[PDB]
Order: C-alpha cells, then structure tokens, then sequence
C-alpha cells in the first residue's frame, strides 16, 4: 500500500516499511540480511547527511564567486587558500586524520557494541555518548535541542524529511560534478546559461552529453 | 484565548501557563521540558537586553547626533585605558553572569548576601528576582510580565531592522525614517532592489571595509551581503 | 561549611577536620586516607615555610628602602663574603637539618615517642602531641587559649596565601627582570598601563 | 575495567586471578602472546628489567644532556659520549667490555637460577652470609633486604602504588627512548635541540615536514 517506487510491483521480502523511506527500492536484494541491511541503513545515513553539507557549501561559495566578492569556485579553492596562507598539506592532512580517526572509530565500537562508549570509560560521561537507534545518536550532544526526546511522531516525520533530503542532496553534488567536468565552467553559470536559453544552452547541445 | 493564528489550534505542549504565550510554536520546540524552562529564560534575558540597546540608541542618535551609534566603538575617546575597561567589564560581568547561572542549576540555592547576611532576597522563580529588584510595581505581575515580554519581543525587531537600515542606509534611524516619510515610494527596498530571472540588483553596502582603530584595523565585514535582495 | 563553590557538591572524605577544609578538590587528590594526611602535613609545612620566606624577603628590602649591614636584592644570592664561603655554611645547614628533621619524622609516625629532651630528661613536651602541633616549650607564651579554630585557621590561611606570593614572587622576577617591590611601585604608579598584557604584548 | 580499548573484549587468557593482579593490566594483547601462563610470568619479569633499564638510561641521558644546556656540565652528546670517553679513558675498550660482561653475568646467573627455582639462593653456606636475604619476597622480580633498603614494602597500602608508577614510568622510559633513536636518524642533532625547534615552530617543525618519515610527499 505504501507509494512503491516501482507503481504495481510489491515490495520483496526484507523491504517492509518500518524504516524511513520504504519505497520498496532493493531490486538487488542488497538487504536481506539484517546485519547488512542496518550497516547499510547507517551508510545511506552518514553519505546523505555528507551530501546535503557538500551541496550546501559548494552553491554558497557559488554565489559568492558569481556576486564581486572575490571567492573562488570550489574546484579550486583549496589550492587557492592554502597558497594563499602559510599552510603545509602535510599538517593539515595529518590533524584531520587524527581527530576523524578518533571520532570516527568511536562510532564504530559503538556500532559493534551497542553501548559501552558511554560506559564512563571516557572523562567522566555518560547518557551523552551511549546510542539512541542504529545511527541515531541523539543526546544531549548529537541531539541538544532535545527534539529527539519530544513527539515521537513528529520526530519519525523528521527522520523521513531528513532522508529525503538526504539522497536529494546525494543526486544533486553527482549533478555538480558532471555539470563541471563537462562544461569546464560554474555550476551557477551553467544555471544562468540554461536560463538564457533552455531551448540551446542544454545537454543536447552540449555535444558530449549525447554523443552526436 | 487568543491565538497568533486566529481560527487555528495550539500544539499539545503549549498550553497557556506562561505569561505572553500565543501558541506559537508551530516547530513543537517546547517540547521537553527543560529545554522549556532553558528557552524561556534565555528569551527573557534577550527581551530586557533589546529593550535596553534599543531604547539607549534612540537617546542616544537624539541627544547627540553626528555621532553614528554605530560607529561609536571607534568614534569613542576615553582618558581610560581600553584595556582597562575591557578587563573590568569582562571580571564584573563574569561574575554577575556566573552568579545567575549558578542560581538557574541550583535554584534558591545563592539568595542571601555573602557578606551582609542580614541581607538576604527572598525565594522566588527564575527570571523572576524581586525584592530589592521590584521595590516599586504599580499594578499587577500578571500583565506587568505581559508588557515586559511583549517590548522585550517588539524590541528585538527593531534593534534588528536598525541593523539591516544601517547597512543600506548608513543613517541614524531617525533620518532615514525623515527620509522615508519625505518620500513614500522611492524609500523602499522594493524601489531600491529586486530580483528576476533576467538579473538580481542589490543595494550597495553603506559601511566601507576594515577600519582602523590603534593599530588593530579591525576588519568589518557586511553581514551576509551576498543575499541581500 | 564554607564552601569554596557556594552551592556546589563537595566530595565526601573532606569533612573539616583538618583546619581550613572548603572541599575544595576538583580532582579527589587525598581519596586516600594516607595520602590525606600526608598532603595535610606537607601543605601545613610549605605553607608556614612561604609565610617566613616571605617575610624575611620583604622586609629587608623595604628597611633598605630607607634607614643596614646589606641593601642587595633578595635573589642575589651567591654575592657576599660572610666571613666564610657558603660551602661550611650549607654542610652545617644541612647536618642539622637532618637531625632535627629525623625527629620531625619521629613525631609525625610514632606520635607521642619523642617529648623528652633525651639529654635533659627532666625537659619534656607536653603529651597532647597532636603530630603537627608540638606547642607547649612551642608555645611559651600562654597562647593556645582560644579554643584552636581560629589560630590553625588563620595559620593554614595565611600559609596558603604566602605560598601564592611566593610564587609571584618568582613570576615578577623572571619576567620583569626586576624586584617584587618596584614592580609594586611602578603598578602604584599607574594601575591602567601596568597590565600583564601590556608587559606582554610589549614583549 | 580500565581497557586500552573500551568496547572491545577481553582476551580469554588477560582475565584470571594473576593476569588482573599481575600490574598495569588493561586487557592488551591482540597477538594472544600470553595464552600461556608460564610464557607470561616470563613476560612479565622481561618487561620488569626493560622498565628498570628503560627508566635508567633515559634518565642518564635526558639530565646531563639537559644541563649540558646549562653553563656547567657541559657533556657531549649522547651518541658521540663512547668516542669522547674513550679518548679521556685509561684501558683499552676490549678489556673493558671484557670485564663489565663478566660481572654483568653472574649477576645474571643469580637471577636465573632464582626465576628457574625461586628458593634457589637461599642455600645454606652457599655462600657466608648471603642466603640469609639472598630469598625472595613472595614476588618474583622484587628481591628485599637490601633491595628495597629502605624498608618502602613493610607498607602495603602504598605496595600497588609502588608497582604500578614503576610499570608506568618504565613504559614511558622505553617509548622516549624509541623516539630519541628515531629522531637522531631522522634530524640527527640533540634530542634538546629537536624539542626547542618543535616549540619554536609547531606547525612545520616535525616529521610531517621531515620529509623522510613521510617520504612519498
Ligand atoms: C559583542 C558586542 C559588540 C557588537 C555587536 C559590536 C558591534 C560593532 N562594533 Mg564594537 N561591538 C561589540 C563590542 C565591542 N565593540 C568594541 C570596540 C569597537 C571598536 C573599536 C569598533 C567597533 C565597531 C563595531 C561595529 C563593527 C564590528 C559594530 C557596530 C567599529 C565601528 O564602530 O565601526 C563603525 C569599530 O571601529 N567596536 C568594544 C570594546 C569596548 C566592545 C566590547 O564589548
Ligand atoms: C649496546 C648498547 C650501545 C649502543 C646502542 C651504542 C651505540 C653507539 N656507540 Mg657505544 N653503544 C652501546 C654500548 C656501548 N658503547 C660503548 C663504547 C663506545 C665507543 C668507544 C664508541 C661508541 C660508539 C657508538 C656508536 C656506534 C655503534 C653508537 C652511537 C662510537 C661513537 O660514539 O661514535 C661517534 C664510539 O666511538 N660506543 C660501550 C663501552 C664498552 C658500551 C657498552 O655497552
Ligand atoms: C559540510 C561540508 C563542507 C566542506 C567540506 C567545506 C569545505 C571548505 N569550506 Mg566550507 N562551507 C560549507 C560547507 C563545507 N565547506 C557550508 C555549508 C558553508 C555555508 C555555511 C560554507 C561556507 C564556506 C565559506 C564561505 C568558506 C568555506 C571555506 C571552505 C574551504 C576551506 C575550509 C573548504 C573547501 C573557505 C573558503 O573556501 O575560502 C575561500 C571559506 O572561507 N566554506
Ligand atoms: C535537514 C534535514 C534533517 C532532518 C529533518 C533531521 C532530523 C533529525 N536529526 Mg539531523 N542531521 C542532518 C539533517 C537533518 N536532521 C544532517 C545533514 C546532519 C549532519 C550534520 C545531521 C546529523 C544529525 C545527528 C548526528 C543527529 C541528528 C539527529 C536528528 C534528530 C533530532 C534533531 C532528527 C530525526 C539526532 C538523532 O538521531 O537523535 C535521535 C542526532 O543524534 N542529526
Ligand atoms: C540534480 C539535479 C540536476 C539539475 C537541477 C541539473 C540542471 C542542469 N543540468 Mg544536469 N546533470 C545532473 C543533475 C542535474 N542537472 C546530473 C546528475 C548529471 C549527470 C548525468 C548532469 C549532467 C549534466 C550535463 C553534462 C549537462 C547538464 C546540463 C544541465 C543544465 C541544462 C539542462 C540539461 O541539459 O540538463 C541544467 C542547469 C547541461 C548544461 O550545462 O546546460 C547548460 C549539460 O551539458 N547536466
Ligand atoms: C546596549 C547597551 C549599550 C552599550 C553597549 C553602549 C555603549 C556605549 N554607549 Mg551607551 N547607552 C545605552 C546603552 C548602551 N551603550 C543606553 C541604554 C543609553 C540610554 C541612557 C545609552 C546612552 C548613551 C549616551 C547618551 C552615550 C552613550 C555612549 C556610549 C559609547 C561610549 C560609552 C559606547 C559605545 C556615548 C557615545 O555615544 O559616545 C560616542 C554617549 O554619549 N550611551
Ligand atoms: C603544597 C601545598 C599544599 C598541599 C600539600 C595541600 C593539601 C591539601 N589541600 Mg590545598 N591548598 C594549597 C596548598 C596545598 N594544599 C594552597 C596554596 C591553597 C590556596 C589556593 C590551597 C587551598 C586549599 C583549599 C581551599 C582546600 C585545600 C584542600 C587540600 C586538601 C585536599 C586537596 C588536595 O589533594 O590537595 C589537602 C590536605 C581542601 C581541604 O580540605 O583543605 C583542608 C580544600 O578545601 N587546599
Ligand atoms: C643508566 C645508564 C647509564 C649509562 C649506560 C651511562 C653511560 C655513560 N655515562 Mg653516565 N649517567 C647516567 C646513566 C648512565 N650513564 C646517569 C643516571 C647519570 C646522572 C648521575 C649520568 C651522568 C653522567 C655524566 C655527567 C657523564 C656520564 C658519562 C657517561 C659515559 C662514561 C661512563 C658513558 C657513555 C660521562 C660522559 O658521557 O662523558 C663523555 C659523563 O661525563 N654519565
Ligand atoms: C616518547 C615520546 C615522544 C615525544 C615527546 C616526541 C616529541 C617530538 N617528536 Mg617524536 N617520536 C617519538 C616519540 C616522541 N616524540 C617516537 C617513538 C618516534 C618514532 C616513530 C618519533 C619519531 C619522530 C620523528 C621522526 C620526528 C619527531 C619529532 C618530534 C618533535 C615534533 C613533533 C613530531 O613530529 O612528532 C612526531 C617533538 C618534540 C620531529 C623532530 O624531531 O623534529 C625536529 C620529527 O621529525 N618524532
């Protein structure tokens, strides 16, 4: 009964509806198995929520390139600030390792053993650092605005609007990406181009895109 | 009982207690329960303090002009070290702050004059001192709270659109508002900018770039210009 | 109980017993009973050690400050003959150090076994040893009337608060290369441009 | 308890009555190399005399090398200190060596005996007067009498303490003293010296920028 991505055909056997967006979409059958099928459920997770960060960053800096406000495109950002500055690639790149290694493999145990990272084991804390769902750390930290702790419907709701968003913004940094590898120009400039004319500035002339 | 949205309903949580409260929350924000209490002090606390700036920047542009409020930080001279008037600040505040928050963890835990013990405020809520704070109400708490939350609210919006009038216009507010009533039309952003799919216009900004005060040259970036129409 | 947090939760194992308990331990460094009563002991001695140091420090500069056998600064140690090179004088320093510091050890571990001049036998402290207070020939003016609150109070007080002077002491000399007194001096002069920050952000 | 690793198990072997009251222990032993017990006694006592000797030696190295920094005690460097003592020196390096192991070993000898048998030294007339503190104290690896002079182990409620701040601090001996040998190959100036450019510089003094520790950047 549940909107089948698919109009007509049901849903398999593992795909039933309990988790946030249950369109009934595994035509591999990639979650039959539960242990699978929760890891997944954290993965599509964590690259959503990376996703929605990426595009968000990628057309504020857009904006401010397009409008005189010097800021560069984001291919090249990087290289511009850290010549710019007085950076070293090797420091940089060995901080972040070191405190995404950490956090990163926190969340782990804490995937493999379901609550002992909240076992005081750290400074003195606790209630904080033990899990809510399968990759829903909601605190008083991950979740300090305490939504988590307050209508529960209204907070499945909120799970189902944060996944949508989530492979929205999955599909649309992919967009980014080919946009610029094929044009070799601003994804905002491609926006304005195709404004100028959707019926010429388009894919179609492109002359890559469709390769004729 | 009135409703912000006459005709519509309030959220479960939102019931009515608090003074000021319209049912509005249609985010269901208030939904725990300490987070409430938490929400309501700091609304509070920001209510008073609009009240305060907006209130001293009218005076203030009134009785000596010329001087742009918001350019007082560096227009500002004082025989006064301001190293020394940063540290005392800081020190002072710090402790008033500390103080209140250590009441709000642990409520009528601090009400007695650590030095004069004969002094002592009596128990009461949070953000709710009295005693030598209200020696003198005339009238009533229940619609004195009202009042207090309702300029507290208004204040915060006006504090904010003297900030973004300030940006467009670089004027004392009681010019531009000259202004405005010396033309009804042209004295709107509508007639200053817009945007369509053909191009986006955007007002220019009135504060130049990084000033220079003693050395520092503090650098003084436009609040999001970027967006500004 | 005065506490150093009004309103805050004191731990357990300070209970005022000792002079001058605030609870103050954000880092339960005396669980411990042992522990306890050996960093009691040592706090009361550092503390009564700073208390003279600083006395004997300020005072002589502040009689060279006006009307005398020496007016030199208090860290400038090694520069004076003394009748004799300061080798002999730390060698009987330190021997006599070890024998009375012996017995301190003696009074604080087997109490109530050292209170008799062994040589003078008749000669003996009195028996409320109480391993931290001898009193008694230590106190041989009539004190220790008042009932002993407010003297150990105000002593571990004190010691503390010399302990800290000490320590700026230092800190001032180091930094400033010059004497506690004049970095006073110059702070009197004007408070609002000798500033910490000032001294270091000139540095 | 307190595990290297929280969230992680246990090893099978690391949990039982001598493993959890051996010393230091925290459940750390992803090879197993203590599945046998016997193996870990053994263990045990090696990493005893590598705390010790650790400990020592880094402290023979740190101290005059810091005061070498000082006016006084101007001393060589460590790694160049053989070369300097033996030019100062009287005998030959041959002999010296030659000596310092024979009274290096039996010492040893006295040890291993013990650890093969702990009553092993306690033999009547074995020696003159030896045996009679030449036994052990019920805790393979800390012989008493003169061991421990001082008479700190007729106090028991300080015993662990003493335990664990040594294996503490021997740990924290051997690992410094990895570091040294790895920056003298990979600067080669004083271990002082590589700390006060370091301070000088965080942010570019150290092996990120070394460009041999990384080398494919
Ligand atoms: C945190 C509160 C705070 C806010 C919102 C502002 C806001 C402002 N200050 Mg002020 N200041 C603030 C605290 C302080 N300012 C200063 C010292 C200055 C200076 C010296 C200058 C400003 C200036 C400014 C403006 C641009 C920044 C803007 C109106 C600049 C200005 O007025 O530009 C027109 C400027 O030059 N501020 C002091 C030291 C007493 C502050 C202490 O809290
Ligand atoms: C096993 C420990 C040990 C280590 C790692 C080193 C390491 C070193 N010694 Mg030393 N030595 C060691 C023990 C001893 N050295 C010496 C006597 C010497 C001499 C005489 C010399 C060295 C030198 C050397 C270097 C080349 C080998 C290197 C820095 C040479 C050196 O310092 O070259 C600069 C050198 O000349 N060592 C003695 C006394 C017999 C030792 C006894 O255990
Ligand atoms: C969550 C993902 C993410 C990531 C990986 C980056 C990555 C970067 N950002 Mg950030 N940024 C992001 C989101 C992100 N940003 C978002 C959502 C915003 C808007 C709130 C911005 C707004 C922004 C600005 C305006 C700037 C950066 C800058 C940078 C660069 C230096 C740091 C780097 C490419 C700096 C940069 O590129 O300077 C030229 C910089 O100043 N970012
Ligand atoms: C915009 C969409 C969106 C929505 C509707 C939600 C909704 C929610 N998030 Mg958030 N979240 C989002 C994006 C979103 N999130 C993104 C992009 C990130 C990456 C920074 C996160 C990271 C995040 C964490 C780490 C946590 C939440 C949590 C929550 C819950 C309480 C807040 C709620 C279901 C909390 C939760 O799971 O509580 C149980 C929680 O711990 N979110
Ligand atoms: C996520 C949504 C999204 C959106 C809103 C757009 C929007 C646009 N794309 Mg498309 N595009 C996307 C994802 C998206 N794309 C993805 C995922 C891919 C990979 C297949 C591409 C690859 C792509 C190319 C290669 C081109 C466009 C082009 C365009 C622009 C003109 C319309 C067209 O020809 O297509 C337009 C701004 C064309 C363009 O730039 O026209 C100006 C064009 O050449 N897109
Ligand atoms: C919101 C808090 C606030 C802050 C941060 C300041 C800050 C300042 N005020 Mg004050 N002021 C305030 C409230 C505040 N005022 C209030 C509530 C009043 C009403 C009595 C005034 C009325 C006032 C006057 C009339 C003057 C200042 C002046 C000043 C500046 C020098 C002192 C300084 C930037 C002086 C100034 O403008 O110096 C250039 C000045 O003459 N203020
Ligand atoms: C070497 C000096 C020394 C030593 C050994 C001690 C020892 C002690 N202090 Mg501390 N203390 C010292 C200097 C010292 N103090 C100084 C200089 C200050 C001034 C900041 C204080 C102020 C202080 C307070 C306010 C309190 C302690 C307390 C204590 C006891 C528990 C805390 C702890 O582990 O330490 C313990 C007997 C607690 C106590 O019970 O003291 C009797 C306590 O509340 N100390
Ligand atoms: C524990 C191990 C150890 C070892 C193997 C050595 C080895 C050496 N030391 Mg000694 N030394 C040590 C600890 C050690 N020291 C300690 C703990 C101290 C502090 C008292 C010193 C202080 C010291 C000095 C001050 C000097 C030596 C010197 C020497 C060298 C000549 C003997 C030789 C390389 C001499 C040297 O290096 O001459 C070049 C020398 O002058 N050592
Ligand atoms: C035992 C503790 C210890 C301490 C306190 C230090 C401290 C330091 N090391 Mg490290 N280091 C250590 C062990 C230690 N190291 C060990 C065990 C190794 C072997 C992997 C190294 C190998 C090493 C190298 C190769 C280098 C440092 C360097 C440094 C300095 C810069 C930071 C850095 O690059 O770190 C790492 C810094 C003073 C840098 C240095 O010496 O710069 C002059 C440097 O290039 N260290």
């Amino acid at each position: 009964v549940r909107p089948v991505w698919f109009p007509g055909n049901p849903p398999p056997a593992h795909l039933d509806g309990s988790l946030a967006g249950d369109y009934g979409f595994d035509p591999l059958f990639l979650g039959q198995e539960p242990q699978t099928l929760k890891w997944y459920v954290q993965a599509e997770l964590v690259h959503g929520r990376f996703a929605m960060l990426g595009a968000a960053g990628i057309i504020l800096t857009s904006i401010g390139a397009k409008v005189g406000l010097g800021f560069p495109e984001w291919y090249d950002a990087g290289k511009v600030v850290v010549e710019k500055n007085n950076i070293d690639f090797p420091t940089l790149m060995v901080i972040q390792f070191y405190l995404m290694g950490w956090a990163e493999t926190k969340r782990w145990y804490d995937f493999k053993n379901p609550g002992s990272q909240a076992d005081g084991s750290f400074l003195g804390f606790t209630e904080e650092f033990k899990g809510l769902e399968n990759g829903y750390p909601g605190g008083r930290f991950f979740d300090p605005m305490g939504l988590s702790r307050g209508d529960a419907a209204k907070y499945q709701e909120y799970k189902q609007k944060e996944v949508k968003n989530g492979r929205l913004a999955m599909i649309a940094c992919l967009g980014f990406a080919a946009q610029y590898a094929a044009t070799g120009k601003g994804p905002l400039d491609n926006l304005a181009d195709h404004l100028a004319d959707p019926n010429h500035v388009n894919f179609a002339t492109n002359g890559v895109s469709i390769p004729i | 009982r009135p409703l912000w949205l006459p005709g519509s309903t309030p959220p479960a949580h939102l019931k009515g207690d608090l003074p000021g409260d319209f049912g509005f929350d249609p985010l269901g924000l208030g939904a725990n329960a300490e987070s409430l209490k938490w929400f309501k002090e700091s609304e509070l606390v920001h209510s008073r303090w609009a009240m305060a700036a907006v209130a001293g920047i009218l005076v203030q542009e009134i009785v000596r002009p010329d001087v742009f409020w918001y350019n007082a930080g560096k227009e500002v001279e004082s025989p006064l070290g301001p190293l020394g008037l940063l540290a005392v600040e800081f020190f002072l505040m710090h402790w008033v702050e500390v103080r209140r928050w250590q009441d709000l963890r642990k409520p009528g835990s601090v009400d007695q004059d650590p030095i004069f013990s004969q002094y002592k405020l009596p128990p009461h809520e949070v953000g709710y001192p009295g005693g030598v704070f209200a020696p003198f109400i005339p009238g009533d708490l229940a619609e004195l709270k009202v009042k207090e939350i309702k300029n507290g609210r208004l204040a915060m919006l006006a504090f904010v659109g003297f900030v973004m009038a300030a940006q467009v216009t670089g004027k004392g507010p009681i010019a531009a508002l000259q202004e405005h009533l010396a033309d009804p039309w042209g004295t709107t952003i509508f007639s200053k900018a817009a945007v369509v799919p053909g191009q986006a216009v955007a007002p220019p900004c009135k504060i130049p770039a990084s000033v220079s005060y003693k050395g520092i040259e503090i650098p003084t970036p436009c609040f999001l210009q970027g967006l500004w129409p | 109980l005065p506490s150093w947090m009004p309103g805050a939760d004191l731990p357990g194992y300070l209970n005022g017993t000792l002079p001058g308990d605030f609870g103050f331990d954000p880092l339960y460094l005396g669980q411990d009973p042992v522990k306890l009563k050996w960093y009691a002991q040592a706090e009361l001695m550092n503390a009564r050690f700073a208390m003279l140091a600083v006395a004997g420090i300020l005072v002589p500069e502040l009689l060279s400050n006006i009307g005398p056998g020496a007016g030199v600064a208090w860290y400038d140690a090694g520069k004076f003959e003394y009748f004799a090179p300061a080798s002999s004088l730390f060698g009987v320093q330190m021997l006599l150090f070890a024998w009375v510091e012996i017995r301190r050890y003696q009074d604080f571990v087997k109490p109530g076994s050292a209170n008799q001049d062994p040589i003078f036998t008749n000669n003996k402290l009195p028996d409320g040893n109480e391993p931290g207070y001898p009193g008694g020939i230590f106190d041989p003016f009539g004190w220790s009337k008042g009932d002993i609150k407010s003297l150990k109070l105000k002593e571990i007080k004190n010691g503390r608060l010399a302990m800290l002077a000490f320590a700026g002491f230092i800190g001032q000399a180091y930094t400033t290369g010059t004497t506690p007194l004049k970095n006073l001096s110059t702070h009197l002069a004007d408070p609002w441009s000798t500033t910490v920050w000032q001294n270091d952000l000139a540095r | 308890r307190q595990s290297w690793l929280p969230g992680s198990q246990i090893p099978a072997h690391l949990d039982t009555p001598a493993a959890q009251a051996l010393a230091g222990n925290f459940g750390f032993d992803p090879l197993g190399l203590g599945k046998d017990p016997v193996a870990l006694r053994w263990y045990q006592q090696a990493e005893l005399i590598h705390c010790r000797t650790a400990m020592a030696g880094v402290a023979g190295i740190l101290i005059p090398g810091l005061l070498t920094k000082a006016g006084a005690l101007n001393v060589p460097e460590w790694y160049d200190a053989g070369k300097v003592a033996i030019e100062n020196s009287f005998a030959p390096w041959g002999s010296l060596l030659a000596v310092q192991l024979f009274l290096c070993g039996f010492v040893e000898a006295k040890r291993w005996q013990d650890i093969r048998k702990p009553g092993s030294q306690g033999e009547p007339g074995s020696f003159l007067g030896f045996e009679a503190s030449l036994k052990g104290t019920s805790e393979l690896g800390y012989p008493g009498g003169p061991f421990d002079p001082l008479g700190l182990s007729k106090e028991a409620d300080k015993w662990a303490d003493w335990k664990l701040k040594e294996v503490k601090n021997g740990r924290l001996a051997m690992l410094a003293f990895l570091g040294f040998v790895a920056q003298k190959y990979a600067t080669g100036a004083g271990p002082v010296d590589n700390l006060a450019a370091h301070l000088k510089d965080p942010w570019h003094v150290n092996y990120a920028t070394n460009g041999v520790s990384l080398p494919f950047l």
